């Protein structure tokens, strides 16, 4: 392709329990799970330099990881948080 | 009890600086590993592995091998 | 043994007091004690470099100690915390 393309992201969300509704302040609370997936060749690496097949980051947001590895990543937020 | 770990061994012949523990290698060798004149027993393990769509690469680590030992491996598919 | 195996961990938990139950939000609180134990030769040391028989780390999680000493350790979490 001559022109640059947008990276495709797969998203999914599940709701486990509604834990509260506030009828005067008009807000509710929920517990659930979120999952994202995308493909980027710039994040690829060669196994022979680490002896591992999976490289993992834990206890960090997407923005923090993007700032650490100096690559653009699909950060997100909750609109009405 | 006994103890386990790695070690460094420096041997000298008519080199009084060895007992200081800082002797650099010099001259022509005079001693060699004794085990290289013999051989030991065998260990065999068989495992079944599956390569999923997102898990097409797999790696496994092996225990330490003493000098002179040999290593063999083979893989055979279950079906087609 | 030929290939890499798994490290065995002993676990124990005790409950001291149930301090509350929430019947609308469906949660409860508990006070207790947790204990873990395992064996790993990679953590072994020689006493003559410190003159001590016990090496200790205080006020830190397992993840923090693992990151500080650069060795894999069995971190844990509460599933419904």
């Amino acid at each position: 392709s001559v022109f640059l393309e947008s990276d495709l992201v797969t998203v999914g969300l599940a709701v486990d329990q509604i834990v509260g509704v506030d009828q005067r302040s008009e807000n509710f609370s929920v517990v659930g799970t979120l999952k994202l997936s995308w493909h980027d060749p710039k994040l690829g690496f060669s196994p022979d330099q680490c002896g591992c097949t999976v490289k993992s980051f834990e206890d960090a947001s997407i923005r923090a990881v993007a700032g650490e590895i100096n690559l653009p990543l699909p950060s997100f937020s909750f609109y009405n948080q | 009890t006994y103890t386990t770990g790695s070690f460094q061994l420096i041997l000298g012949l008519n080199a009084p600086q060895v007992i200081s523990g800082e002797g650099e290698p010099e001259g022509e060798v005079f001693a060699s590993l004794a085990s290289l004149e013999i051989k030991p027993e065998a260990h065999v393990q068989e495992l079944e592995i599956r390569l999923d769509k997102d898990t097409r690469y797999l790696t496994q680590h092996t225990r330490n091998l003493q000098p002179g030992d040999t290593f063999h491996a083979l893989v055979e598919p279950i079906g087609e």
